């Protein structure tokens, strides 16, 4: 809850969500409350508003703290509209993913603005490939989805794919086992393993869990 | 010497303005006189073609002694000055006057009234290439014009033995007046600056002095825009022999004539000196200019 | 939608990452910021050691009301037992800062008038001792194959942009060996 | 898919004779052309003409590109190896047919001539003559990512 | 020769996806060629005709022959590819809308009606995107991060001109300004120097 | 001593630094990933480097050129651990005063010579003794030669070294000669020189260009009045990314085609159809590699036979100037210029050594006096512009070559203007089949408009006399830049471009021939 | 039409309603200077400032 933290968790979820090659849970908890914090800080102007009244000095803070302002407003701008065109390209499979009941529904936790854009999107998307292509719609290609074969609308949720990691953790003060450090896997192979000083790139998949988890930086 | 650094011993005279009219080097006389400066100084003639930069070292460290071992011959003994030189290291030092020159010349290349006005926008539009230029490390765009300053004061000195040759000057008593009605090459006269130069490049030149009588000189040229003829004053250059406060005559007298019928005069030259008219009507004001004399 | 890389941050933006590096300085005084993490402090007593983040101590720079003091692990003597190490190490990486290679670019710049005569001595040693990091980098990478790359030690400026090189080569060598299964 | 390779992949005639009577040929007005005729087509709809039945429809010949003496020659000198006039789309083809044959030892042999191939094409890439000129295009793609990383790198480096 | 078109039309693509490399951004795509998309139409509808008519006379003539369905399984894959071609194209077609659409905006004429109806309709939902935040975003634009925090920007044809304060705008005036106002007048072209 | 100047160039490249960048170990660091082996020096830069280096450069080029060799490759070695097989690089820079210095110049190549070779590194053995011992060489321009001693005392004397030639190491070797420039100074014949050539240098220039090289002018004995024949050894030849940008922005304008009819001939007025097919030769049409045992013909060939005074001979000639390689020839009867070569003489050998279309070959030709021509060799010409297919079958060889040229005619026919008076042939009195052989057939005629008079009297005078024509520069700055610049972006359109027809347009063609073909069936039988 | 109304807001501002100058920030967006915006808001009780905002056939 501390705003040197909230803004340390917001450069680190910001170069999570960048290197992650897929969606991942929207933070509306914490999104929610620094929008409001930089719009009462934003607002906050009315001491340089009220500077000018005073005429019949350092202003260095001043522009400082309205550099920082856009500057983290840069930082967010980034982040949302890369989570927007991720799900541009992930669109079809996440509606998909919303129909199957388990595991976890696109709804608010995973994923409001978004949805929006996300639904609207594809509705005039589907409009312009319909109107389009579409007319000239035969009967079972009426469906715009997996046939099957070659495919389509199931790509792409390949969590196999290499992406660079970095072994950070918290310490305890668990899964160390030693000598050196943690931890323990692919299917076929067996463990390498890890250390948290070096940064070992292998499967987007084995490592998901620790993700989730928080256990390895991106 | 002009143009030291980047270019040949040879050309440096040859394009000289303070050496032009004491070795009188648009005839033919004075080219054997240069030649036999060359002959006291014992340079060969493709010697002197080469660039500063590869010639020999001895003769790099004997040039001021043989400078002062011949040059005086001619007259030429007070030259030699303690004028500063910038170190910039690696890529060489250079001479603040080279680089004025240099600039200026930048300045003035490398870039119904709408057009004229165009021109001036243009103009303008070419000064800020030179406030860009005054910085030491963006080199690329500076040579240009290092080149190009080459390049004007070739046709200076061109068009300068074609006027000495046909001897246009009028010896009047009261001021020498000129006029360049025609000519090759009359685009590069637009610019003001062009002609204050090339006025002080005849002033010198036809008087040295070369006693008595130091006088003004009178030019004009023209292309297009009904007869614009810009006219812009010219004063005499001493040869160190400020001896008197003299300074300028011409704002009193052109407050005088514009006051008159001034019909399609125009003072829209920011610079005093300098000012549009037409032909039809530069001849009486030419008239009216030698009298009443104002001087 | 940037488009750039989208893989790869750019170098601008690493250089934003690197922003929020604190450093020590020597403010010129004898405040308090609401914004987001410095929280910090009273006015400073000159020629004094304080750490400040990176950007603030550029602008305070950029007015001179600070004294940079020089980050004391750059000295030439330590890069010149670094370049030791490395010559007798063929495949470790050792030490570096990480991001030291955008800090030497930017303590050049302004910083340069504090240290003790760098110029044309350790900007040398870093150029040299970072291109035979380079290399070495490119002799353990002809070894590169599923399931393990050597990460070790390397300033994060490099991996970023040798990253679309590995990571989209090992996805070919993955999806190939796996699939003939 | 969507990806232009997928539908250029797939464009590639392949010839392989079918098992049986084919009336309504595609491509001649027999009707019907006798089984085995050796004809070229394209890898989209060979791809699984024989995967329906449990006899396979098509008897898939074995590919002239994969030929032992191609394969070997690929196995002696890869850097001078020129892939472009051949087919020219070679990884993301052979890993297709590679698929629907499932044969594992040539698998594990181009696996070491990409390896080769791409550590001289980063050897390049830092900044020729001929030899830019032959390589695949998903090698060419990468090869313009890289080459602006560094150019850019350096670029970063002052203004 | 046969899905030809198809590989024509694929191929227009992957040309324009190299012609916008670099390249510089001045990226207006050729024409929509509709005829080609005629000719697919044309195949298509003989191709499923002729289907449909066998699948009625399987009934009476074919008599539901084993190797009858295998045109229908043929025709069908080849409905996917020629469909496939076109989605593909349309969706880079539409993708590079979508990024001129995001860019310059900010703060043609030759191309196919549909297009601008999606267009007109897709920045219009930007649009809402923008008034939902209300942070602000400012999402479309300022790509760069910013410093320091002043720069010197020269006119770029703008006379002119006014945010928080008018300036006046002089067109072949350089300034020495704050980044704030020239993100929005570089948006318009008028500002060159950065 | 020997190694302070090595250090003075390892201290040269390692500890130079302008303002926030090292530039020449770049160079070399760039140049060995690319295996280059090779590197480039600015002199300048070496001159703006030090005074005392540039003059020990000065004076003595021979002893001096072993340092840079060592100091390339001692640098060379630390980037070659970065990077076995590695040799020592080669630097490539760029009468009685010139014997043996640093002096650049300029001329045209004449001929060279066939890739030969001398040695670098080599190992000697003693027959008897087996002592064996090995030098490596780099001067091979007379100061060494092989000891006639064992070595091993240091009797087998004389020379028992036999020189293994299965572990040597060798390089390349080009010698090209050069000939006078044809504008200054030849009042005479053409003088010439002997080159030779280094490492990285070979097989780079084929002759005809205009080039500068830069040299030492050295002295040599080889074949008691100490006559020695002077050669140049070439240390960095020049020749004759961003630019595909202002090609692409060229070439999709719709104004191109006239805007390149402002470009060929702006000191000739009028004559536009000539000065539109000058612009569709200069570009070459397509090349087919078909199943059939022929290849078909790409280049075209222009005529020019009309009235005298035409200045059809000024065009031609900026022809000339206009393409890479082109051969321009100004009739039948020359002072030098041949046209199949038959050599037959040193060590009694037939060679082959060259003559006009082989110059040309894939470019233009220029035939001047198109009727003052003899039937000597002219079968050659017959054919060398249909087929591409030149035959030799003489006392010295038998082989069958290229020729991928393209013709350009101007005649005059008998009596001038008078010849269309007449029956319009009459003209050639050979046939007609040569005239069928070529592509575009064009008349000159001479009809007076005052106001064309006029325009083209005041055109001239102006071309002449006070440079008003001359206003080119506000051209360039709005049209044409240069010719150079057309030169260039021909070299980039000829081979990337792959043209071919459009199967819609092939109707029009096909319905065209027709109408031609009966125009001319109305003006045959009918008459 | 493209516009940025925090910019314009404290344009606007030199008391003033937000509903008010929201109304006429929202009108007026249709219209749009180079920019002229300025020259035609200086321009313009409630009634009067509302009012002072606003400001088939044959071929
Ligand atoms: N516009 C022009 N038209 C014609 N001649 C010109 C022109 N400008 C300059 N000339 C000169 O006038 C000469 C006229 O002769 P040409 O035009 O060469 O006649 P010709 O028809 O070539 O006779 P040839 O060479 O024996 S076919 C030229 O060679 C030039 O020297």
């Amino acid at each position: 809850v501390s705003p040197q933290q909230d803004f340390s968790d917001l450069m680190k979820s910001w170069k999570n969500e960048r290197c992650s090659p897929e969606l991942l849970p929207y933070p509306h908890q914490l999104m929610k409350r620094l929008l409001n914090r930089i719009s009462m800080q934003s607002q906050l102007e009315n001491i340089s508003m009220g500077f000018l009244d005073m005429q019949n000095e350092s202003k260095l803070p001043l522009l400082c703290m309205e550099t920082e302002l856009e500057r983290l407003k840069f930082v967010i701008r980034s982040y949302i509209r890369c989570r927007l065109s991720k799900i541009d390209k992930f669109s079809l499979y996440l509606r998909q993913l919303n129909e199957d009941e388990n595991s976890l529904i696109s709804l608010t936790d995973l994923l409001k603005d978004e949805i929006k854009y996300h639904d609207t999107h594809s509705l005039i998307w589907l409009k312009l490939v319909n109107d389009s292509i579409l007319k000239y719609m035969p009967e079972e290609l009426q469906a715009i989805n997996d046939t099957e074969g070659s495919v389509n609308m199931i790509d792409e949720p390949d969590w196999n794919k290499f992406v660079f990691i970095h072994v950070n953790g918290p310490p305890d003060g668990e899964n160390e086992f030693g000598k050196p450090c943690y931890t323990v896997i692919p299917d076929l192979k067996e463990e390498v393993e890890l250390t948290i000083g070096s940064i070992y790139v292998m499967r987007y998949e084995v490592i998901r869990d620790l993700l989730r988890d928080d256990k390895v930086a991106l | 010497l002009f143009l030291l650094r980047h270019s040949s011993l040879y050309d440096s005279f040859y394009y000289s303005n303070y050496v032009n009219a004491k070795l009188s080097l648009w005839n033919e006389n004075g080219k054997k006189r240069l030649h036999k400066m060359f002959a006291r100084m014992g340079i060969p003639l493709s010697t002197a073609q080469e660039t500063w930069l590869y010639m020999d070292h001895s003769i790099k460290r004997e040039l001021g002694i043989i400078f002062d071992k011949n040059l005086d011959r001619y007259g030429l003994q007070d030259i030699i000055r303690d004028g500063f030189v910038r170190t910039l290291g690696y890529r060489g030092s250079i001479s603040a006057s080279e680089f004025v020159e240099a600039l200026t010349a930048l300045l003035e290349v490398g870039n119904s009234a709408q057009k004229l006005t165009n021109l001036r926008k243009r103009w303008v539009s070419n000064f800020w290439l030179s406030w860009d230029a005054l910085d030491d490390r963006k080199v690329e765009l500076l040579n240009r014009g290092i080149q190009l300053a080459q390049d004007l004061q070739r046709a200076i000195f061109n068009t300068g033995v074609a006027i000495l040759e046909k001897k246009l000057i009028k010896h009047l008593r009261i001021y020498r007046l000129c006029v360049l009605q025609d000519g090759p090459d009359l685009d590069l006269y637009r610019n003001p600056l062009t002609l204050l130069r090339l006025g002080n490049w005849l002033i010198e030149c036809c008087a040295e002095s070369e006693d008595k009588q130091l006088l003004p000189m009178v030019l004009a040229s023209i292309d297009e825009n009904t007869d614009t003829y810009l006219v812009a004053g010219l004063t005499p250059r001493y040869p160190r022999g400020t001896k008197k406060p003299i300074l300028n005559n011409f704002s009193m007298a052109f407050q005088q004539i514009t006051a008159e019928t001034d019909a399609k005069v125009r003072i829209d030259n920011f610079e005093s000196s300098i000012i549009e008219i037409r032909r039809e009507d530069l001849s009486p004001f030419l008239e009216k200019l030698t009298l009443s004399g104002l001087l | 939608l940037p488009a750039h890389l989208q893989q790869t941050f750019s170098p601008e933006e690493i250089q934003f990452i690197v922003e929020n590096e604190p450093i020590k300085i020597f403010p010129r005084i004898t405040w308090q910021l609401i914004t987001t993490d410095d929280k910090a402090l009273n006015n400073m007593v000159a020629m004094r050691s304080t750490e400040v983040v990176l950007w603030i101590a550029l602008l305070l720079k950029q007015q001179s009301k600070c004294s940079i003091v020089a980050p004391q692990w750059l000295t030439t003597k330590e890069l010149d037992r670094k370049i030791q190490y490395e010559k007798t190490h063929p495949d470790r990486f050792s030490e570096l800062p990480w991001n030291w290679l955008v800090l030497a670019r930017i303590l050049f710049n302004k910083a340069k008038d504090d240290f003790h005569d760098p110029i044309h001595e350790l900007r040398g040693k870093i150029q040299d001792l970072r291109e035979i990091r380079q290399i070495k980098v490119l002799k353990g990478l002809k070894y590169l194959n599923e399931s393990h790359l050597q990460l070790d030690n390397l300033s994060l400026l490099e991996i970023n942009e040798l990253r679309p090189f590995i990571t989209e080569i090992m996805d070919k060598l993955r999806e190939i060996h796996t699939a003939s299964l | 898919y969507y990806d232009i390779d997928d539908v250029l992949a797939d464009g590639t005639e392949f010839p392989c004779k079918f098992q049986y009577d084919i009336p309504g040929l595609g491509y001649n007005p027999g009707r019907p052309i006798t089984k085995n005729t050796k004809l070229s087509l394209p890898l989209w709809l060979a791809r699984i003409l024989a995967i329906v039945g449990p006899v396979p429809f098509v008897e898939l010949l074995p590919p002239d590109m994969f030929s032992t003496k191609v394969m070997n020659a690929i196995k002696t000198d890869p850097v001078a190896l020129d892939l472009h006039s051949i087919n020219s789309h070679f990884f993301s083809l052979a890993i297709k047919w590679i698929m629907l044959f499932s044969e594992k030892e040539l698998a594990n042999v181009v696996s070491e001539l990409l390896l080769q191939r791409a550590q001289e094409l980063n050897h390049h890439a830092s900044s020729t003559s001929t030899f830019l000129l032959k390589l695949e295009e998903m090698e060419k793609e990468i090869y313009k990512k890289s080459h602006e990383s560094y150019k850019d790198t350096k670029r970063w480096m002052f203004k | 020769m046969y899905g030809d078109l198809g590989n024509k039309l694929v191929l227009e693509a992957k040309r324009t996806k190299q012609l916008y490399a670099r390249s510089n951004q001045d990226v207006n795509l050729p024409m929509y060629h509709e005829d080609i998309i005629r000719n697919i139409l044309k195949e298509v509808s003989n191709l499923r005709k002729n289907t449909e008519y066998l699948k009625e006379q399987q009934q009476l003539g074919m008599l539901d022959d084993k190797v009858a369905k295998c045109q229908y399984f043929v025709t069908l894959l080849c409905m996917e590819r020629n469909k496939r071609c076109l989605l593909a194209y349309q969706r880079l077609r539409t993708d590079i809308l979508d990024s001129m659409a995001w860019n310059n905006n900010g703060l043609t004429n030759n191309l196919s009606h549909q297009e601008q109806e999606y267009l007109k309709e897709y920045c219009d939902l930007i649009t809402d995107l923008k008034s939902g935040d209300l942070v602000d975003i400012d999402l479309s634009g300022s790509l760069v991060p910013p410093s320091d925090v002043f720069i010197d920007v020269r006119v770029l044809k703008d006379a002119g001109e006014t945010e928080y304060g008018v300036f006046n705008l002089i067109k072949d005036s350089q300034f020495f300004v704050r980044q704030s106002d020239v993100e929005r007048l570089i948006q318009q072209g008028y500002l060159q120097k950065i | 001593d020997n190694t302070e100047i090595i250090k003075s160039f390892k201290n040269f490249i390692l500890e130079f630094r302008l303002d926030s960048q090292f530039i020449y170990r770049d160079q070399l660091r760039n140049n060995i990933l690319v295996k280059n082996y090779s590197l480039t020096v600015n002199m300048e830069h070496l001159i703006g480097y030090n005074e005392d280096i540039y003059k020990k450069l000065s004076d003595e080029p021979s002893d001096i050129i072993p340092l840079f060799e060592t100091a390339i490759t001692q640098v060379a070695k630390r980037i070659s651990i970065l990077s076995n097989s590695l040799p020592t690089f080669q630097l490539i820079l760029n009468d009685s005063e010139h014997v043996s210095k640093i002096v650049r110049l300029s001329g045209i190549i004449i001929s060279t010579s066939v890739l030969s070779s001398r040695a670098t590194y080599l190992s000697i053995m003693c027959r008897n003794c087996r002592h064996t011992t090995s030098i490596t060489i780099n001067n091979f321009n007379n100061t060494v030669s092989l000891p006639r001693s064992c070595l091993s005392t240091i009797n087998c004397g004389p020379d028992p070294y036999i020189i293994i030639h299965e572990s040597s190491k060798f390089i390349d070797q080009q010698f090209l000669k050069l000939q006078e420039i044809p504008e200054l100074v030849p009042v005479e014949m053409p003088r010439n020189l002997t080159m030779t050539c280094d490492r990285y240098l070979t097989n780079k220039v084929i002759p005809g260009t205009r080039v500068t090289i830069v040299g030492i002018y050295s002295i040599y004995n080889s074949k008691g009045v100490a006559i020695r024949t002077p050669y140049i050894k070439i240390l960095g030849i020049q020749s004759d990314e961003e630019e595909e940008e202002e090609f692409l922005q060229l070439s999709r304008n719709p104004k191109l085609y006239e805007i390149l009819t402002n470009s060929i001939a702006p000191s000739i007025f009028g004559n536009e159809d000539i000065k539109k097919a000058i612009v569709c030769l200069l570009m070459g049409g397509s090349k087919k590699i078909l199943p059939d045992g022929m290849r078909l013909r790409g280049d075209i060939n222009v005529l020019l036979l009309g009235d005298p005074g035409t200045a059809k001979s000024q065009l031609l000639k900026f022809v000339e100037k206009v393409s890479p390689i082109a051969v321009y020839t100004s009739g039948k009867g020359s002072s030098a210029a041949g046209l199949a070569s038959v050599q037959r003489p040193m060590t009694r050998e037939f060679y082959l050594e060259g003559g006009a279309m082989v110059l040309a070959d894939g470019g233009v030709v220029c035939i001047d006096e198109f009727d003052k021509m003899r039937d000597e060799d002219r079968v050659a010409i017959h054919e060398a512009m249909e087929q591409q297919t030149i035959s030799i079958a003489k006392a010295g060889i038998t082989t069958v070559l290229n020729s991928r040229t393209s013709v350009l005619a101007a005649a005059n026919p008998i009596y001038g203007r008078y010849d269309d008076l007449k029956s319009p042939g009459d003209n050639i009195d050979f046939q007609t089949t040569i005239l069928s052989r070529f592509d575009m057939i064009f008349i000159v005629k001479d009809d007076h408009n005052e106001e064309r008079d006029i325009s083209i009297a005041n055109h001239v005078i102006n071309i002449h006399t006070g440079n008003a024509n001359a206003q080119n520069q506000q051209e360039e700055n709005g049209s044409e830049i240069s010719i150079e610049k057309m030169k260039r972006y021909i070299t980039y359109c000829r081979l990337k471009c792959a043209p071919r027809l459009s199967p819609q347009a092939a109707e029009k063609l096909s319905s065209n021939f027709v109408t031609i073909r009966k125009q001319l069936l109305i003006n045959e039988l009918e008459s | 039409v493209k516009i940025q109304p925090p910019l314009l807001r404290p344009l606007a501002y030199r008391s003033i309603k937000s509903d008010g100058l929201s109304a006429l920030a929202e009108f007026v967006g249709t219209n749009i200077g180079a920019p002229a915006t300025i020259k035609f808001l200086e321009q313009f009780d409630q009634s009067g400032v509302k009012e002072v905002i606003q400001e088939f056939k044959v071929i």
